[PDB]
């Protein structure tokens, strides 16, 4: 009935001159294993070593030398750390983007394959190693649709195993399957898949970030009409937000003793002193991390630097609110992802990376034994997208759909009204996909 | 409604270090507020010295530096030069794609010695005493501190009456000029023993007086 | 970086009319960026007006403006427009466009226009009345005396004062104009001269306000006291 039709999920169903883009002193083991498997199907391997945060202009000129090239594999995201900093700094994100941009500049007309190490986890037995490499998958999905010519696809591999590469890769790069989102494992090879889904109550205080703005504003007043005791709405503007006055009044009406606080979810301190400010009498029971990112444009120009900087509220807010609730017993920890991480549409390159992180963090939370929820939203309330298949969901329709998603206590539920007839043809117009097969 | 406060004006000597701050009424300025720092020499458009709390552009001089100092944003000028005399604006990011500027700091760099204003007071012309007389003309010239306060007296203290004072303007000198004009009705002009123009620069007052009677 | 922004030339308007300022963005890709606009009243601070998206034509406006401001982009001409309706006097300001440099953020202020001065006034473009500022009878002093003329109540701002048809330059200082409550300008030109000369050597101020094509010569003489 109504909601069921717009509820989906990711599964992983089983189905089956080159350059190697690699960092100096990184992947070595996986680069030699890649080279062996590649020439074993008749193709000269030559290494393309990359500098940390490469200038696309200098890389363009190093590709205008090597001569005719039939393809290029990337081990940038292989054997990588995350030096105790911002999750979407990740050199390999900044450099996949400046690599792709530079190939297109150097006019190779050959595609690019990015491999990642346990970025995906094919069902709830495997773990997500580093949620950031998920960003590679998001952005990579929206590069496909903006420039088919240059994007081969993504291929996830167990943390530190060259073995799965060695047999399959030959196939994956030349295979006529039309699989571009693959996961290699010991128990065979798996493909990324979109499928439809099968058929809670708030307590103490429940905190919502973005709570003074729209979306968070609807979550705030949904949470009250669903009978919440106490609501802590936070945002950079807090009480000084336009209509924050008429908001508390509107849901103080609906039996909710709510408070509106200024807070920079990006700053470890600003939230610590927000969490230490909730009365002992009314403890913190659930969070709804709805803080937004706003970065439009195309993958033409978009850089790792722009993504990282424009996504902090959503991303650092997640990593902060996770960090500072890990040792507290709370009901729901609800991250707001979107259809940009789910399938990814032209001009959502600025949104995909951030929501990919949120997707990964929930997975690796319920993995570690914590109550996470990574809702991949479609469009919401008040022309170019209404035509291309995706149509707006009313606030209440979306919220009620969340109500069940928590009842089930699913980790990564997709929630989106999609008129499929137009959407498929609009999504495949320029590049064939095998993702929506099972509908 | 968020208000962003900077020091209205600050003075530094060449070689000195000076530190400007940018607070907000709504709370702690913090790096999710994406603080910018802008420089506006007179007559020109803003140049941007700092973005993202602490990041410099290639054109930003080394001697400028952005920071968070206990709840405000801070720009720090180290070994100031005459060429840094400018207005500096901070800009903060809030809420629903809102941005709010600070009021500005007028940073003065002292490039010569203090110089008191010359003041010339003209009475109404006998020919301007046409329909309505008016216009006492106070001319203010040569004063290194490009800032003065003007106060008209009529034995007592008029101010209310049409006083219109110019902003300061740089001369060939590199000192500053300004003008003030007192508007009266000619009976008002004739009705007093004297009128006085009182320019005060850097604490000390210069003054001229005209008397509607004798030359 | 090497993105520039060049704005429309200066505009003068009467209350109740409109102004459409342009910001053309040469020197880099235009499409993946928001142009933001800011104004500044004479000798006051930068105030944020809003931003238009060059990517999807979205707009966020400063509340105090909403219903009076419209921001648009012409992907064709690679320019952004800002349009302000039903102007009143306090809308006088220099208007600036700003965006990111060449691989920078969506909503950014790294690069600035040169500004467009927009003046709104009840105007009525009048010619100045010039009066003499007779020199003092007072002491020989240090040998000088100041005389001048007062150029009262003219509109369009440019006015020009020479002395002795340009022959006299030593010791002329002419003061930037004051802008009155009436929307009109007065200014003064003064000359310091030797007091031994007063009543042998003549002084005529030639004031020229070309926006009214009004050329007036004023003989400024000593007093008869």
């Amino acid at each position: 009935d109504e909601v069921s039709a717009l509820r989906y999920r990711i599964e992983w169903r089983p189905t089956g001159t080159w350059l190697v883009a690699k960092y100096a002193g990184t992947a070595d083991e996986t680069s030699t294993a890649a080279r062996e498997a590649l020439e074993s199907a008749g193709a000269r391997v030559r290494e393309l070593v990359v500098d940390a945060r490469c200038g696309r202009d200098e890389l363009a000129e190093r590709l205008r030398s090597v001569g005719e090239v039939a393809g290029v594999l990337s081990l940038l995201a292989v054997d990588e750390a995350e030096p105790e900093e911002a999750p979407l700094a990740l050199a390999s994100l900044a450099d996949t983007l400046s690599l792709v941009q530079a190939m297109v500049s150097a006019e190779l007309g050959c595609p690019l394959w990015t491999v990642t190490e346990s970025a995906v986890a094919t069902g709830p037995f495997e773990r997500v190693r580093n949620a950031a490499h998920g960003a590679l998958w998001g952005v990579g999905r929206v590069i496909a649709l903006e420039n088919p010519a240059v994007w081969g696809g993504l291929v996830d591999v167990p943390a530190g195993s060259v073995a799965e590469l060695a047999r399959h890769l030959a196939a994956v790069v030349s295979g006529g399957a039309g699989e571009d989102q693959l996961a290699l494992r010991a128990d065979g090879v798996y493909g990324r898949r979109w499928v439809r889904a099968a058929a809670w109550k708030p307590t103490g205080t429940v905190l919502v970030t973005g709570g003074t703005g729209g979306v968070g504003g609807q979550i705030a007043r949904w949470l009250a009409r669903r009978g919440a005791p106490h609501l802590l709405l936070v945002s950079r503007s807090g009480p000084d937000a336009d209509g924050a006055g008429e908001l508390v009044a509107e849901l103080e009406a609906l039996g909710a003793r709510t408070t509106v606080a200024a807070c920079d979810v990006t700053d470890r301190e600003s939230v610590r002193e927000l969490l230490g400010g909730i009365g002992d009498d009314v403890p913190l029971s659930a969070v709804f991390h709805a803080a937004a990112t706003l970065d439009d444009g195309t993958v033409d120009t978009l850089t790792g630097e722009r993504i990282e900087r424009a996504s902090r509220a959503k991303v650092l807010g997640a990593r902060n609110l996770h960090e500072l609730t890990r040792e507290l017993d709370l009901t729901a920890f609800v991250l707001f992802s979107s259809f940009a991480s789910a399938f990814g549409a032209p001009g959502l390159g600025g949104y995909a990376p951030g929501n990919a992180y949120l997707d990964g963090l929930a997975q690796q939370r319920r993995s570690d034994g914590l109550p996470a929820t990574a809702v991949a939203w479609g469009t919401w309330a008040g022309d170019r997208f209404r035509r291309h298949g995706v149509i707006e969901m009313p606030p209440e329709t979306a919220c009620r759909a969340l109500q069940n998603a928590l009842d089930r206590a699913e980790v990564c539920p997709i929630v989106i009204d999609v008129r499929w007839d137009r959407f498929l043809l609009a999504y495949t117009a320029q590049r064939p996909t095998r993702l929506f097969d099972e509908i | 409604q968020t208000v962003v406060i900077q020091e209205p004006s600050l003075t530094v000597s060449p070689g000195g270090t000076v530190t400007l701050t940018c607070g907000s009424s709504t709370g702690a300025v913090t790096s999710g507020h994406y603080p910018y720092w802008f420089q506006q020499k007179p007559g020109q458009a803003p140049r941007t010295l700092i973005y993202d709390t602490s990041n410099k552009h290639s054109w930003t001089p080394a001697r400028f530096s952005g920071s968070l100092l206990g709840g405000k944003a801070a720009l720090t000028l180290s070994g100031a030069q005459p060429e840094d005399e400018a207005e500096y604006y901070c800009l903060l990011s809030y809420s629903g794609a809102l941005w709010v500027f600070g009021g500005g700091t007028k940073l003065t760099v002292l490039g010569q010695p203090k110089a008191a204003p010359s003041v010339t007071l003209f009475p109404p012309s006998s020919e301007e005493l046409q329909a309505n007389k008016a216009t006492l003309v106070c001319l203010i010239s040569d004063f290194y501190p490009g800032a003065v306060t003007v106060a008209w007296k009529a034995d007592s203290s008029p101010v209310k009456a049409g006083v219109e004072t110019t902003t300061p303007s740089k001369q060939s000198n590199n000192k500053y000029a300004a003008s003030s004009y007192l508007s009266l009705t000619p009976e008002q002009w004739k009705s007093r023993k004297s009128y006085s123009c009182q320019v005060t620069h850097e604490g000390s007052t210069v003054e001229k007086t005209v008397a509607p009677a004798e030359c | 970086a090497e993105v520039q922004l060049v704005q429309s030339g200066a505009e003068v308007k009467k209350p109740g009319s409109s102004v459409k300022v342009s910001c053309k963005a040469s020197g880099g890709t235009f499409s993946s960026y928001a142009i933001s606009w800011v104004r500044q009243a004479p000798g006051q601070g930068l105030e944020w007006m809003g931003w238009i998206s060059a990517y999807n034509g979205n707009t966020n406006y400063a509340q105090k403006l909403q219903g009076r401001v419209t921001m648009t982009t012409d992907t064709s001409t690679s320019t952004a427009y800002m349009e302000l309706r039903s102007l009143r006097s306090d809308d006088t300001a220099v208007y600036y466009c700003a965006r990111a440099p060449n691989y920078g953020d969506y909503v950014a202020f790294d690069i600035w226009g040169q500004g467009t001065t927009v003046t709104v006034s009840s105007a009525s473009t009048k010619g100045p009345s010039v009066f003499p500022l007779a020199p003092s009878s007072k002491s020989t002093s240090g040998g000088t005396a100041a005389l001048g003329c007062l150029v009262k109540d003219y509109f369009p701002e440019p006015v020009t004062v020479s002395w002795n048809s340009g022959a006299l330059t030593s010791g002329v200082h002419t003061f930037p104009a004051v802008l009155q409550s009436s929307g009109l300008y007065s200014l003064s030109s003064v000359v310091t001269v030797p007091s031994s000369s007063l009543g042998t050597q003549t002084y005529i101020c030639n004031v020229n306000h070309k926006p009214s094509n009004t050329k007036v010569d004023k003989k400024v003489e000593p007093k008869s006291c």
